[PDB]
Order: structure tokens, then sequence, then C-alpha cells
RNA sequence: AAGGUAAGUAU
């Protein structure tokens, strides 16, 4: 991820490379954002 | 040049041409009468039988669509 | 091809595979599996009579407010009918004189080389790192 | 150690020698909003003076 | 008074009108130019502005009662963002941690 | 049972339009501010279309419109706009349309930052594009008062102007200031001054952040200097002694949403030189008792420190509190 | 008095007030009379009823409605009961559940209806006999207040 | 829905017959009646 | 009373020709067949006014070629070209446009003219900041006149005796006034309290708002 | 709106889609007077030239041509669509509708991002793509 | 009421 900040990336491209790490933080609180008691509603597993 | 030429050859019309323009403009025209034209009616209404059959894009209704397309033609 | 007209007896959704969807059921017509004709046009008629109450008492108050609204405010199409007017003595040759607009700006500009985005060198960091060591005296 | 408005730190700074001729940096520093794109929250303070 | 060494005079600080609009622009355009950004840098953006603005008044804010409810209302504001950027729909009972 | 037929007389109608297009057979479905220029060009376009006799001539109705944007750019770029083979009558109504929009762009620009100002919901998008429109009207402002000055000469009266440069003067010997010589080339600090300005224009970059071409390019200028400060030096009292004409600066706008702060961004290699030129101003302007201690911030009192002695100033007068009088 | 009550007089007070400072007069009209141009056309018939053969009436034709507009799309997994009550048939999947979504137009027609359901049952069990008939006006003032 | 709700029987009244104007098909049926009462009877009958 | 101190002193009498112009989206021969029906023919109406009021040509709106950001300005005849058989006004209504050229007929003894700032566009009001070349001294209004009135009015000439100017903006703008000594023949300029002698050439140099002239 | 190519039967649409195969077509349904749709038309003519390589720009009027009003839903005021080798393309842009794009939107590199992260998508052989930008709010502050 | 549709081949 460091190695693409300097690739000729498109401004698309990098738009949605600067949104990896928020990625990383929603796995490391995922046991608690991801509750009943926060979302209330309906729940889908993953298909595996 | 030469491939500076070629490349301008195969190039297609981004826009529309000065028929399809002019056209186009004076069909909006007949339509925002808010800005065209004398009177002035509602923005989408023109002033101042037939009814065509569409498909819905379901495959049970594929031939019942079709058979009326074909119904359609005098 | 444009400017062609559509091939008689075609269903402009069979021929290319198309397949339609549906957002919720609230949208869109009914799904479908001369006394029908004649029934929509009696419930038509039964709307257009009870709009009827003040249809023109309504449809004349707002002839009179479209009216006060352009008195201050004209049709933008009216703010150039002088001007309009007045393109009638361009003659064809003069019509065919106009010429076609270029750009200024060179190729620099226009069509610029892509930065290259570098890291900051790493003296940066070790200047960062200096201070914050401090003189015990 | 971190009382004084000149934190008693300054004092013991590794550059506390060339900040001794850095005058009118107060003014400077509110005057960098003219320069840099960006606001410094800062604007009233040296971390360094 | 430094002659009598005597209570004579009274000062009451509160933050100016201007510095509390400033600070609250500084937040909306924090907030506003936070589309494809990380998390971090939202909440370093913000945490910057409310320690310099904290860290400048040190007294006047305690008395400035609008101030209390901008900052809270620009906390939530940021928070609300980061939930936002987590799930587009809203949570109930999202937790501080 | 009364209060819910209340209700009901008012919301049948919304069931009912609601219903009567949803089960026949036909069924039926940021625009102020994008509404005038698009319906004006519009107009404009399709006046001259109409006016034209495009049966030999259709070719050149993107080529109308391209023009409609030149005159345009020409008008927000503050440039001249005279096409030489345009007719009278399309330069004309071509003006008109100019004049129209940019009464409409004025005022669109100035109710949005209004909008922004009293604390309006808006986008980014919005606020860039607001931002744009105020540079350039505030830059035409300016361009506009540059010429006024030029045009009608200095403002200042001789008298005043003499007035003002006397009192300097008697200030000036009255405290018996020696004037600020120029940096000799033995000068005992020009080494250090010189690293403290190259410090303050190396801090914009002590964040972390990818460097683009002029930024990096800025830095190796710092560093060529910092790696060579006798000849750095040598080019700066160069440029002090000889120099009188300079390249342009750019200028851009920070939007605080309440007023706009200009940003002056100048060469680096000038930079370098106005930096070590502040540095020594500063330095011995403060070895000499140039400013007097009212001027304000004088690196010693933070600014909530400035109003704290400024009320221990006030209370400490003789007899401040006090009205027996009518002293006020 | 306690203090719930007093609010309520200021808050019916208050409506009031507001209906009556807000209030202009009505708009001259050509008179055009419903249920007269339905009994014009040949598709209604006039006749005289019982109220709670007509209650009922209505709400069987107001659930063949709904029922109409529930299998719109030919989605057969969203049932509503008798009780005007829009439930699924089974685990619906996600894209079904997109699938069979209704604005707030439909819910709102579907709970006047369910709350005429409501009225229309208390009328039958007044008449058939299982409650009384203050049973069936301290129940009518529970339904309009609840 | 509106029709038949303000001609609801009154307390007083085991069953009250109203006129029904009501589709040929069996689609809709409205009380095609008005419930005019005279103001101090319905008042006294309240009371009661 | 038709002949009070104002109407003797300040009003002239001047024609108008109204024709009515026909909307341009109609045929050539149904145009001409309009024309002809006198419903779009020039119609003589004469009025009395109490001043003249003179359109100002628009500001250039770009910069010069050579001089950027030239102040415009227009000869005073150029501006009173109004006013005769010769020339034109499109005068553009909401409705349709009309095409109404004047002619003077009987000129003022004091001749009040009002120049024509404070126009309000389709977003707001805006004032144009053109110049007005005008002689302070001597003038001819002989071309100005019909040839049937020539005659009767053997004096065309008039001095400018009194100018109002407005400076600033339209949203806060001042008005200051220079008026000529009739026993002296100087120029004083005075706003409010202030009065200074401005010289009588520099008079012209102004944006003028209102004028008066005397015929003599 | 003026400049885009107009598309005047179902069949031109249909031959529009087919007939591009290395570029997305991008098809707006609409009204040229909508101003809804003036606004995605000009941000569309903005961007017409910018996106030849991989993207043709054509413009249908539903009025005209209500072909394709029943399965596509064509009933919002404007409406942006993808498609790739005859191919609708769909876009997770977080408003619940994966289908179109029905709403003006005024920055016009935006537009770009979309029709450049449909192309990449579609091309890799995706019938779905992620937005670059979440329009599940529009983050006006 | 929603902003919670993986997409892809195969019949």
């Amino acid at each position: 991820e460091e190695s693409m900040k300097w690739k000729k990336l498109t401004n698309a491209q990098r738009s949605g490379l600067n949104q990896i790490p928020n990625r990383r933080f929603t796995l490391w609180w995922s046991p608690t954002i991801n509750r009943a008691n926060v979302y209330v509603g309906f729940q889908v597993q993953l298909d595996l | 040049r030469d491939r500076s030429i070629r490349e301008k050859q195969s190039d297609d019309e981004v826009y529309a041409p000065g028929l399809d323009i002019e056209s186009s403009l004076k069909q909006l025209a007949e339509r925002r009468t808010d800005i065209f034209g004398v009177e002035e009616t509602a923005i989408g209404k023109k002033i101042g039988p037939e009814e065509k059959v569409t498909w819905d894009g379901h495959s049970g209704s594929m031939a019942r669509t079709q058979q009326a397309a074909q119904a359609n033609i005098t | 091809f444009l400017g062609m007209p559509a091939p008689l007896g075609y269903v402009p959704g069979l021929g290319r595979g198309a397949t339609g969807f549906t957002t919720r059921s609230d949208i869109g017509p009914a799904r479908d599996a001369k006394d029908d004709e004649e029934a929509d046009a009696i419930y038509a008629a039964l709307d257009k009579r009870m709009d009827e109450r003040r249809k023109e008492r309504r449809e004349q108050r707002e002839k009179e407010e479209i009216e006060k609204y352009r008195m201050e405010r004209p049709k933008i199409q009216q703010q150039f009918s002088d001007l309009k007017r007045k393109l009638a003595e361009v003659t064809e040759e003069e019509w065919l004189s106009i010429p076609e607009v270029g750009d200024a700006r060179n190729k620099r500009q226009r069509n610029p080389r892509y930065e290259k985005l570098t890291p900051v060198p790493d003296s940066f960091f070790a200047k960062h790192l200096q201070t914050g060591e401090n003189h015990t005296s | 150690w971190d009382r004084g408005i000149p934190r008693i730190n300054t004092l013991f700074q590794k550059d506390r020698h060339t900040l001794a001729y850095d005058k009118g940096w107060r003014v400077r520093t509110d005057f960098k909003q003219y320069q840099v794109l960006k606001q410094n929250p800062f604007w009233w303070t040296h971390q360094r003076h | 008074n430094e002659v009598t060494k005597e209570r004579t005079a009274q000062c009451f600080l509160r933050v100016d009108d201007e510095s509390m609009q400033r600070f609250h622009n500084r937040v909306r355009q924090i907030l506003m130019a936070s589309g494809s950004t990380t998390f971090t840098k939202i909440v370093n953006k913000w945490n910057t502005a409310l320690i310099g603005l904290m860290t400048y008044f040190r007294e006047a804010v305690v008395n400035t009662q609008e101030l209390l409810d901008l900052l809270v209302k620009c906390e939530n504001k940021i928070q609300t963002r980061i939930k936002i950027g987590l799930n587009s729909k809203m949570p109930s009972r999202f937790p501080p941690v | 049972w009364r209060v819910w037929l209340f209700f009901m007389r008012g919301i049948t109608p919304l069931l009912e339009r609601w219903l009567g297009n949803l089960l026949a057979r036909q069924f039926e479905g940021q625009r102020v501010e994008s509404h005038f220029d698009l319906e004006l060009r519009a107009a404009v376009m399709h006046d001259i279309l109409d006016m034209m006799p495009e049966g030999i001539k259709q070719n050149k109705a993107r080529t109308i419109l391209q023009h409609l944007s030149e005159a345009w750019r020409c008008w927000k770029a503050n440039i001249p706009w005279k096409v030489p083979g345009l007719p009278t009558p399309i330069e004309n109504m071509i003006l008109r349309y100019v004049k129209a929009k940019a009464d409409w762009w004025t005022n669109t620009a100035h109710y949005n930052r209004e909008r922004i100002r009293r604390g309006a919901t808006v986008d980014k998008t919005v606020c860039k594009k607001n931002l744009g429109r105020l540079t350039r009207l505030y830059l035409k402002a300016e361009q506009e008062r540059q010429h006024n000055y030029l045009k009608d000469g200095p403002y200042i009266t001789a008298e005043e102007a003499v007035a003002v440069y006397t009192t300097t003067v008697h200030w000036l010997e009255s405290r018996r200031f020696s004037p600020i010589p120029f940096p000799p080339l033995s000068y005992k600090h020009d080494t250090k001054l010189l690293i403290l300005a190259l410090e303050r224009l190396k801090e914009a970059y002590s964040v972390k952040s990818r460097l683009n071409q002029s930024q990096r390019e800025e830095l190796g200028l710092i560093e060529q200097a910092y790696d060579n400060p006798h000849e750095a030096l040598s080019r700066i009292k160069r440029h002090l002694l000889t120099q009188r004409a300079f390249k342009e600066v750019g200028i851009e706008f920070m939007d605080l949403y309440s007023h706009l702060v200009p940003v002056y961004d100048v060469e680096p290699l000038e930079k370098i030189t106005d930096a070590y030129l502040d540095q020594y101003l500063w330095y011995e302007a403060d070895k000499r008792r140039l400013f007097p201690p009212w001027i304000k911030p004088a690196d010693t009192e933070p600014p909530p420190l400035l109003v704290y002695k400024w009320c221990q100033g006030i209370n400490n007068l003789q007899d401040v509190w006090e009205t027996s009088e009518g002293e006020c | 008095q306690p203090v719930k009550v007093r609010v309520s007089y200021q808050k019916l007070l208050k409506y009031y007030v507001l209906n009556a400072l807000k209030h202009r007069p009505p708009k001259a009209q050509k008179k055009r009379y419903l249920f007269r141009s339905f009994k014009a056309t040949k598709f209604f018939q006039s006749t005289k009823l019982d109220w709670v053969e007509v209650g009922l009436q209505v709400c069987r034709q107001g659930y063949n409605m709904l029922n109409l507009l529930i299998h719109r799309k030919n989605l057969n997994y969203l049932h509503l009961d008798y009780n005007f009550n829009l439930k699924p048939v089974k685990t619906l999947t996600t894209k079904e559940r997109k699938k069979s979504r209704f604005g707030n137009a439909f819910h709102l027609c579907r709970e006047v209806l369910r709350l005429t359901k409501l009225v229309v049952d208390s009328h039958v069990q007044y008449r058939l006999g299982n409650v009384d008939a203050f049973q069936l006006a301290d129940g009518l003032q529970y339904i309009f207040a609840h | 829905v509106l029709k038949l709700l303000e001609n609801m029987p009154m307390p007083w009244e085991q069953i009250r017959d109203v006129p029904v104007l009501y589709h040929i098909t069996g689609a809709i049926s409205f009380v095609n009646e008005i419930p005019w009462v005279i103001e101090p009877v319905y008042i006294s009958q309240w009371g009661s | 009373k038709k002949k009070t101190i104002v109407t003797d002193v300040f009003q002239g009498s001047m024609r108008i020709f109204t024709k009515k112009l026909p909307h341009p989206d109609l045929p050539a021969e149904e145009k001409e067949q309009l024309l002809h029906n006198d419903e779009y023919q020039e119609t003589m109406v004469e009025s009395t006014f109490m001043y003249l009021t003179l359109d100002l040509p628009t500001a250039p709106l770009y910069k010069d070629e050579k001089e950027q950001l030239i102040i415009p300005q227009v000869p005073l005849f150029n501006i009173l070209a109004k006013f005769n058989g010769i020339t034109e006004k499109e005068y553009k209504t909401y409705k349709e446009n009309f095409l109404k050229r004047f002619q003077l007929t009987k000129l003022p003894p004091y001749l009040i003219f009002c120049i024509k700032r404070f126009t309000k566009n389709n977003f707001f009001v805006e004032k144009n900041p053109t110049i007005v070349n005008f002689p302070i001294t001597n003038v001819d209004l002989r071309e100005y006149l019909s040839e049937e009135v020539q005659a009767v009015h053997k004096n065309t000439t008039y001095d400018l005796i009194a100018n109002i100017v407005h400076d600033g903006k339209p949203s806060e703008g001042s008005y200051r006034i220079h008026v000529l000594h009739h026993g002296t023949g100087k120029w004083y300029e005075l706003q409010d309290l202030q009065v200074t002698d401005i010289l009588p050439q520099m008079i012209t140099l102004s944006e003028a708002y209102i004028q008066i002239w005397k015929r003599r | 709106s003026y400049m885009l190519p107009h598309l005047h039967n179902g069949w031109q649409v249909d031959q529009a889609i087919l007939s591009e195969e290395d570029r997305v077509v991008v098809i707006r349904f609409g009204h040229d007077w909508d101003p809804t749709c003036m606004k995605m038309d000009e941000v569309l003519y903005s961007i017409a030239e910018k996106v030849k390589n991989f993207a043709v720009i054509y413009l249908v009027d539903i009025t005209e041509v209500p072909d394709f009003n029943k399965m596509y839903e064509l009933y919002d005021p404007c409406t942006v669509m993808f498609f790739f080798r005859n191919k609708h393309i769909m876009i997770d842009l977080g408003t619940g509708n994966n289908n179109k794009i029905n709403w003006a939107m005024e920055d016009k590199q935006e537009m770009v991002d979309i029709i450049e992260t449909v192309y990449r998508g579609a091309r890799k052989g995706r019938g779905l793509v992620v937005s670059p930008k979440d329009y599940s709010t529009k983050y006006r502050y």
C-alpha cells in the first residue's frame, strides 16, 4: 500500500486506495461495530 | 505524421452534428416556454388511438410482447 | 445506425438480451399476465369533472401571476429579441467568415506531463528526531 | 520542568543557541497564514521558542 | 494592585464570537473535505483544532456557555461522520470505545 | 372519532392520487444555481442558429458555442476579447449574453457566499466553485483598484507625506536610532541567520507529505544553500544590491467560510533571500530598540499573557477605579 | 388537577387558537358533487344496507385492494392477513426483501384500513352479542384514544 | 373509509340503516350519506 | 393651470413615433400583411416633458487591446442622437418590442438632462460609469428640432449652469453638485457643507447624472 | 444536452449498446428540458471529450422513446445508465439503487471516476462495480 | 418506508 503512493495512479484509483486504512480500522473494532445491540435489524450471514 | 493521421481518420464524432444540434435546440425550445416562445405553459408541456407495447423485461412475457409487436403491423 | 428507422415488428427489449430490474413494487405498472378503453375514459372524465370545481378559477389566477412575474423579470428569449432581429443583416459570406476558436495556452499547460510525487527526504525524519534531545546543562 | 510560560524545557533545548538569534518569531508565525494554505491552530506560539 | 497587594478589581473572560465562528468553520471544512479520507486523519485534524482552541483560551471556555454547546455539537458531527463512513445506516447505541 | 375524521378528510387526496397513479395502466414519476447559465446558453444558441442560414453553414453551429465559451472565459479571465472576423450583430449578441451571464454569476457568487457565511449547509464542490468565483471577483476589483491608483497617482498629498515623514524623523532622532546597515560580508551572524531562514522555509514540509515538483525543487534549493552557506550568502547579498525586478508570484485564497485570506506563492530562489532579509531585519531591530514595547506580539508575552498584562496595567493605574469627581 | 391534564388543557387551547388564527375563508367553487357523478355512469348502484354490513363490505374490499397492490409484480412472498398486518410468508432473501418494498403511502393506507377494520370488528362483536353496548362505547373510545 | 366512519352508529342506536352506493362489480361501496344532526338534539343525546 | 412657473421654465414639447415591431417568429408574407394591417404602423403622439432622459451606451465589458482598463466615454451629441426621425430605439417589453423614434417640438427655456444611470439588470441595479463628453459653453439643438418648428424656435443654444454627479456604487453613493455663478461666470461645487472652487474645464470630467441648461 | 448525440427510437438504443465492444456506453434517459437532466447533460458534455477513449455518451428522450421505461424503471426525472458489451453494469453507489444514477452530479470529476471504475470492472468481467465515492450522503456541512 | 441487492458462468 505504501509502494503505491507513487506509481502514477488515476484520481479514481488513488481515491479508493486512500480508504485502505479504514478497511483495517473496521476490522480492528469488528466485534463491537458489527453487533445486534448497536445495529438493530436483520442479519445476513456470509456465503461461506 | 503517419500515425498521427491514421488515428485522426479513425476518430469518431463525440458531439452531435450541426443539424442534430439545431433540431435538439428547437425541440428543447418547444417545451421550455418559460425561456422561449410567447405564451407560458408548464415546464414540460408543448402547448403555447395507438399506445406502443413495450417489454417489461421478463422472460415469461417475451412471446406475448413479441406477438403484440407483430400484431401492431398494418 | 444514427438516423435509421426502427425495423417493423421489432421489440426493443428483445434482440439484445436485456433484463429489467425492480428496486421496489411501488414503481412501474403492474405486471400483466374493447370494453376496457371505453371504461378508462369514464374514470378519466369523472376525474376531470371533479377537477372542474376550481379549474377556471385557478388557471386564471396563475395567468395573472405569470403576467406579473414577467412584468419584472422578462423571458430570456425576449431579452435578446432585438439582437436576434438584427442578425438578418449578416450575409452568407459573413456567416462563413466566422473563425474557429483556438486555445492560447501551450503544450505544457494544456497537456502537462504527470507530476510525480516523491517521498520526503530522510533528513526530515532525522531532523525531527534531533529535536527532543536536550542538553544536560 | 514544565511550569513557566517559556517552559524550562527550552533552556535545555539542543538548538538553544540558534534560537537566541531568532527575533520577531511570533509576528512571523502569525503572518505565516499569508504564505501557507493551511490554517495553524497554534498561530500564537512556537513549540521551540 | 501591585502596590497595596489587595483585591481591587475582577476580570471576567469570555470567548469572542469571531473565535467561536472561526472554530466552527474550521470544523466544518474538516468535515466537508472528508469524503475519501481516512478516519484517523479526520480525528487528527479535529484533535489538533480542539487542542489549539482549548490551550489558547483555557479560561474563557468555561464562561462562554455557547462554546461548550458548539464543541459538543462539533464532536457529535465528527463522530457521526465516522459512523456514516463505517455504515450508511446510523447505529442506535454506538459505543465510545 | 371526529379528530380522526378530520385527519381523514385531509389524507384522502394523498392516498387517492397515490393509488390512481399506481394501479393505472400508465405509471408516472441543486437546480437553482445551475439554472440561468444553462438556460441562457441554450437561448442564445437557439436564437443564433435560428437566424443562421444553416442550409449551407450547419458546421459553424458548434463553433458558435465555442465563441460563447471563450468570450465568457475572456470575461472571467479579465482579458480583452475582440474576435476580428466576428460579425458585428453576432458579437453584439455574444456581448449581451456575456453581460447577462456575468450579472447572474456575480449575484450567485455573492448569494452563495452570504449563505455560507450565515451557516447554510452546503457541499464541498459548491464551496470550491464559490471560492473560485469570489477569487475572480476580488482579483477583478483589485485590478480596478491598481489601475485607479496608477491613473490617479498617489492618494497621499505631499503635505500629509511630509508630516508623516517629519514625525518619523523626529521620533527616530529622539530615540537615537542608528540605521540598520547592509549585512557585511564578514558579518558575525551571517550564517546563523541563514540557517534560521532556511529552517522556516523547511517548516512547511515538517509534516510528512508527498512532494510534488515545486516542493522538491524548493527543498533542493534549501539543501544547496545549507551545503554551501557562503555561496548562498553571496547570492543573497547580490540580490539585495542589484535585484529590483522579480518574477510573478501566484495568489490563492484560504477560505475561512467567513472571509478570504490571500495566500502568496513566491519563487523559492527569491524566498530564500526574503527569509534571510526578514531574519536579519528582525535581529537588527531587536538588537537596537526600533520597536517600542507597545508593538505586539513582542515574543515575550503570548496573546493570553498580553491580555493578562493589559488587565493588570489597567488595574495598576493611579486611582483608575474612582468616580467621586466624575472622572471616567 | 395533575400536571398532565393541565398540559393537555394548554395544548388543546394551542391547537384551537392555531386553527382559529390560521383560518382563511373558503374559496369559491362550482359545486361538483361526488357520489352524484358515480351514479350518473353505469358503474354504480344505489341501495340501503345496515351500517355493519357496509363496514364489513368495505373491510373486505380494502383487503382485496391491498392484496392486489401487494401482488403487483407477481411477488407472492408477502402476505397480508385480515387484521391488515403485512408479513413475509417465509424467511425472505435480501434481494427479495429489496424487491418487496412499499412506500410510506402504502403502509399508511394499510394502517387506515386496519383502523376501519378495528372499528367494524368492534361493531360486529356488539351486533353478535359478545360485548355490551357500554362495552362497545368504551371500546370505540379506547380505539380512538390509542 | 371516510364515508362509513362519519356515518358511525351512535351509542343509542342498535341498527343504523344507511344508503349505499356500491360498484356494479363489488369493487367498492360508499355510505352515500352525510351525518346531519340537529345540534341541540345531538348535544342532549350525548349528555344522556 | 396649464402655464405654471414650472411649465414655462422646464416643460418642453416632444413628438413620439411609436411603431409596433412584429414578432420575429412569423412568416415574411405574414409579417408584411401584419404591417399592412395598420396594427404595426407608426402612430404620432405628441407629449410634454419636464426633462429629457438620455440613455447611455453599455459598458465595454472588456479591456482594450492597447490600453487595458480604459474608462468608457461617449460624446454628448452621440447621447443626444435620440429625439430625431433618423435614429430609432427598439424598446423591448415582456409582451412585444416597439420602435419609438422621438422628435422634439418645443425646447423649454431651461432644459434638464437626466442621464440614465442606476439601471436594474436581471439580478440587481448597476450604474453605468460611462463618462459624458459635453461642452460647458456653447451647443446647438437646431439639428434636433423638426423643420416645422425650427422657424418657431430661433434659439437652440444652451449653456450648462448646474450639474449633478454621483460618486460611488449605487448601493451607497454621494451626490455632488457643480453650480455656475451666473453673475461671475465661475463654477463652484458644494457637497453638503463642503464648498470648493473647481475649474470649469474639470466639470465635464465627471459621471454626470442631472444637468440644467440655460438657453439665454 | 443539445451537443451530445441523441437516440430517437428503441432500435437505435439497442444498436448503440450493441455496437460498442471496447467502450462503456453511457446513456442518459430523461428529457432535454428537465433541469436535473440539463445539469447532468452539461456535466456529460463537459466530460464528453475526455472520456472518448473508454466511453461513449448518448442521450435518449424517454417520452420519445418509452421503450425501456417498464424494464429499466425510467421514472425518475434523470437517469444515467452504463452498458458494456451489451450488458447493464450496476454500481454500488450506496443509494440503495445500484442499477442507475438517478440524480444530477455537480462535479465533473466524479462522473469521470464513475465511468473509469465501470470500465475497469466491466473489462475485468464484473457486473457490479463499487464506486469510489459513497453517495448515501451528500456530504453537505 | 429506505439509504443492507456480491458478481460470474450453466441448464
